[PDB]
């Protein structure tokens, strides 16, 4: 249980949290997962690109 | 000897783990004689365990970014409004070997 989470500071910076879901739905969960792997966001499942 | 080694940039946390949650840190290799001496001398700390290891080799994966470079080249090279692969209906799809 974290001190505070990155999502909480998004409204502070000026980006609403619901916008993340907008991007996710726009990407389509296929290209989104491919890109999320590519950016190294999932250590359990990574390959050299 | 084990402590002095620096860790690697890549390390999958799910691979090479024992039956318990313990993570394997590395491997010691030596000739048969050295291993016999160690296993006799330090038998208390030695133990035989089952280890989950990668079943198969890793794959070649093509970076999603290089699609953007190709599309930029086509933007320069293709005829006026002749190129159409960059826009489509439905879910977007990059060519992949998954």
């Amino acid at each position: 249980m974290e001190n505070w989470s990155a999502l909480e500071l998004l409204p502070k910076v000026g980006i609403p949290t619901d916008f993340l879901t907008h991007v996710k739905t726009s990407a389509g969960e296929e290209m989104f997962e491919a890109l999320r792997i590519y950016y190294g966001d999932d250590p359990e499942r990574y390959n050299i690109h | 000897l084990a402590e002095a080694a620096t860790d690697s940039i890549l390390d999958n946390p799910t691979t090479y783990t024992t039956s318990s949650g313990a993570k394997i840190s590395g491997v010691m290799v030596s000739t048969a004689n050295v291993m016999q001496i160690i296993m006799s001398l330090l038998s208390s700390h030695i133990t035989k365990e089952t280890v989950s290891a990668p079943a198969t080799y890793g794959n070649f994966v093509l970076s999603p970014e290089n699609a953007v470079t190709a599309i930029s080249y086509h933007s320069i090279l293709a005829d006026f409004n002749s190129y159409k692969a960059h826009l489509t209906s439905g879910q977007p799809h990059l060519p992949n070997d998954s």
